[PDB]
């Protein structure tokens, strides 16, 4: 038998209990990174190693400007939750 | 044959598998949720990055939350045998657990208990990934200066 939660992964755009940022004309934070780490790596990286390039370029490379103090200048981290059991990659 | 090691997931299937993307934008008035204004640009982007990982990519925008339910049902009710995988994108406001359809809320763990090893037999043993652009919750992070 196996669990019956086995083999899923959550790749969230964020924290658990945080907000997730969204650009007007760029998409979100989270998803135009995962779109670029999967362009540049699926072909070579593990899975997990992706959404961790993924988790570095959003905490890295973006923060919010807003005229409201409270929105202003923050940042996000993504959160990948695995419950997989086997490495993944998308070529074979 | 040689040994064999049971380390990676096997991904040689015919199919990859469908990767479904579900991009609300647009959401009812008593809802009191704004238009998601750049969700389009991540629709779009989703759709071409997994097109060349071999997906069978399937979007669909503004679906309430009934309609939510149904597709993951049907989905789910599908036969996966020759497929490596299955991928849903939820692109949607959201809380802690909670995906909103146009008229209200899903929970995640309705959407994803489709998919369980003893409700999906075609996807038993195979990575079922769930990509959630959302928040989870309020909270801001201020960032440390390094
Ligand atoms: O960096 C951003 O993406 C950003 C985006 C916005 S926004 O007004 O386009 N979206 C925030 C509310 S959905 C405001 C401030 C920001 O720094
Ligand atoms: C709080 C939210 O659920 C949304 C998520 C989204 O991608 O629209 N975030 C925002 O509205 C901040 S841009």
């Amino acid at each position: 038998k196996i669990p019956v939660d086995a083999d899923f992964l959550y790749a969230y755009s964020t924290a658990p209990g945080y907000y997730s940022w969204r650009n007007s004309k760029d998409g979100s934070w989270f998803i135009q990174s995962l779109c670029a780490m999967l362009k540049q790596y699926a072909d070579k990286l593990e899975f997990m190693h992706i959404l961790t390039r993924v988790n570095r370029k959003v905490a890295t490379e973006f923060e919010s400007f807003s005229f409201d103090a409270t929105f202003h200048a923050k940042k996000q981290i993504p959160c990948i939750v695995s419950m997989l059991t086997k490495e993944l990659y998308f070529y074979h | 044959s040689g040994i064999s090691l049971d380390n990676s997931y096997k991904m040689d299937y015919p199919e990859m598998g469908l990767c479904i993307i579900i991009n609300n934008k647009n959401f009812h008035k008593s809802t009191g949720m704004t238009s998601r204004s750049g969700t389009d640009v991540d629709a779009a982007n989703l759709r071409e990055t997994f097109r060349n990982l071999k997906y069978e990519v399937r979007n669909k925008n503004d679906l309430t939350r009934e309609e939510i339910v149904e597709l993951m049902r049907d989905v789910s009710k599908e036969d996966h045998s020759k497929r490596s995988s299955f991928v849903c994108v939820l692109l949607s406001h959201g809380e802690e657990g909670i995906i909103f359809g146009t008229n209200g809320p899903v929970d995640l763990k309705k959407i994803t208990n489709f998919f369980r090893g003893d409700r999906c037999r075609s996807l038993t043993g195979k990575p079922k990934l769930f990509i959630i652009q959302a928040c989870r919750g309020t909270e801001l992070d201020c960032g440390i200066e390094t």
